[PDB]
């Protein structure tokens, strides 16, 4: 009897300059009438209501934010993007229980393409006195966000033993940075010589590899 | 309900038609039974084509004063011109993000 | 001057229970329907539950129905979330919010068997410009904070979001890029703070 109303937001990411017009879409899996709200969330902060019931601005929300639609198709419009407006936006239906959010659209600063600067770091001697080796590969200050990192150990492609992490868009140059950490036990670390990080990115005309030999 | 919030009653605007001759003061009573302390009260005027004009507001020719009873307010035009004939009403607006507005029934001047 | 404050967050082992409080001030609490909303690290918003201003109705998301129970005490301005049979995937920031959209600032609930532990801070030694940093490894729970030179070094700093390791411990890197020519003249130290364990580490990072 009860259904889950799925809210699909698009695009996942809108890349735009300050002052441009932003248009965000939300489509509901079944009619929601006008019970559709839009929220803004900045990192480390609670969400904040912008638009409720499809088209009303919340108290104190500036006039550049407007909403429209009904039934299953809804639009949030930011007429001229302010630098405060680059953030994640969620839609939420209040037509039925359970209440549901969309998965969110990120509004990011659009920017010229920039290749990463790649650095590799062997494990510290201090860490190796413990039982473990972490090898860290840093991709600094690139755009767009999509970057591929592959670890090679004596040219063997690795799988399952690295975890990566990406920063939020930099407020000064609008780039992203990424760190990939490969962990092995000391015993397996000492079974091999050449530790390589191979990076693929739109700004690199061919993959770039940073390497070291254990021992120097 | 459909709403998980407590319903509230719209303000009442009286008298349903006030008749005063020129140069004098005319005064309506907006009676709003609040449940929160977080609202504002607006005094509106409807043109013949139902377009709205915000005359005054509490908190701040057209005056709005808040009675000590906690409930009532008095909306008073001073020295009434006859291009003032027509339609005036009051409405309460909540201050929460999801603002709600309830309007009074309609009176004639 | 309207304020929603969640309390009761923290660490809880899987299968066990935890109760959240939300204290409201600046509103007539008993007029407001109340919600819980949660957000798992790096994920989207997830509605949890609602209770009528009345308590006359309660609804729940599929993922928590029966394990969680929402309630309220309209004579003490507080909203409760009783959470039972907690699992790792219940780890999240939990927000309370009114139906008219006032939001609390959230409290972190971590569901894990791990016990509190400070980080080991390892150097990322520098090898034009140079990169260097600190590996902030094997701590629990979130969060840590990192600064450089007691806050005097901010330009060029990237402190990465933590990752949850398959061991149950968190790990995080912080890096900065500097002029290669500064490597022999400037000192660079990590300032790593992990409140749950009262850990305050300063790690000097230098060329090897
Ligand atoms: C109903 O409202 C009255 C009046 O108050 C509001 O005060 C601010 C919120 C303002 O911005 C406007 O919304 C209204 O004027 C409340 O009575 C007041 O109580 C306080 C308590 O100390 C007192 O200082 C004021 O003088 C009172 N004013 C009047 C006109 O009586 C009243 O408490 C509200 N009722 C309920 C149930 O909340």
């Amino acid at each position: 009897s009860t259904g889950e109303i799925v809210l699909t937001q698009s695009p996942a990411t809108l890349s735009l300059s300050p002052g441009e017009r932003a248009t965000l879409s939300c489509r509901a899996s079944q009619s929601v009438s006008s019970y559709l709200a839009w929220y803004q969330q900045k990192p480390g902060q609670a969400p904040r209501l912008l638009i409720y019931d499809a088209s009303n601005r919340a108290t104190g929300i500036p006039a550049r934010f407007s909403g429209s639609g009904s039934g299953t198709d809804f639009t949030l419009t930011i007429s001229s993007l302010e630098p405060e407006d680059f953030a994640v936006y969620y839609c939420q239906q209040s037509s039925n229980w359970p209440r549901t959010f969309g998965q969110g659209t990120k509004v990011e600063i659009k920017r010229t393409v920039a290749a990463p600067s790649v650095f590799i770091f062997p494990p510290s001697d201090e860490q190796l006195k413990s039982g473990t080796a972490s090898v860290v590969c840093l991709l600094n200050n690139f755009y767009p966000r999509e970057a591929k990192v592959q670890w090679k150990v004596d040219n063997a492609l690795q799988s399952g033993n690295s975890q990566e992490s990406v920063t939020e868009q930099d407020s000064k140059d609008s780039t992203y940075s990424l760190s990939s950490t490969l962990t092995l036990s000391k015993a397996d670390y000492e079974k091999h010589k050449v530790y390589a990080c191979e990076v693929t990115h739109q700004g690199l005309s061919s993959p770039v590899t940073k390497s070291f030999n254990r021992g120097e | 309900l459909d709403s998980p919030d407590r319903p509230w009653n719209p303000p009442t605007f009286s008298p349903a038609l006030l008749v005063v001759t020129e140069g004098d003061n005319a005064t309506f009573t907006c009676s709003f039974s609040n449940t929160s302390e977080s609202f504002v009260l607006n005094w509106y005027r409807m043109s013949p084509s139902n377009q709205t004009d915000k005359l005054a507001a509490f908190p701040e020719r057209f005056r709005v004063t808040q009675l000590p009873n906690g409930r009532d307010f008095h909306m008073s035009v001073v020295r009434a011109r006859r291009n003032d004939s027509g339609t005036y009403l009051c409405g309460a607006i909540s201050l929460a993000p999801k603002a709600q507005i309830k309007e009074s029934l309609r009176a004639e001047l | 001057q309207v304020q929603l404050v969640e309390s009761g967050g923290g660490v809880v082992q899987p299968g066990r229970s935890l109760r959240l409080d939300c204290k409201a001030s600046g509103i007539t609490f008993s007029n407001s329907g109340m919600h819980w909303v949660r957000q798992a690290p790096g994920k989207g918003l997830e509605w949890v539950a609602v209770i009528w201003y009345d308590g006359s109705k309660r609804y729940y998301a599929d993922s928590v129905k029966g394990r969680f129970t929402i309630s309220r005490d309209n004579s003490k301005n507080t909203l409760f979330l009783q959470m039972n049979s907690l699992r790792a995937e219940d780890t999240a920031v939990y927000y309370c919010a009114t139906n008219d959209d006032y939001w609390g600032q959230g409290t972190l609930v971590t569901v894990s068997s791990a016990s509190t532990k400070g980080p080991s801070v390892f150097p990322l030694a520098p090898c034009s410009t140079a990169a260097l940093g600190c590996l902030v490894k094997d701590y629990f729970p979130e969060p840590v904070t990192v600064s450089w030179n007691s806050g005097a070094l901010t330009s060029g700093v990237h402190t990465f979001p933590a990752v949850l390791q398959s061991s149950g411990l968190y790990s995080l890197s912080s890096v900065v890029t500097v002029p290669s020519s500064s490597l022999g003249t400037k000192t660079y130290t990590c300032n790593v703070d992990h409140k749950p364990s009262n850990t305050k580490v300063d790690k000097r990072v230098e060329s090897k």
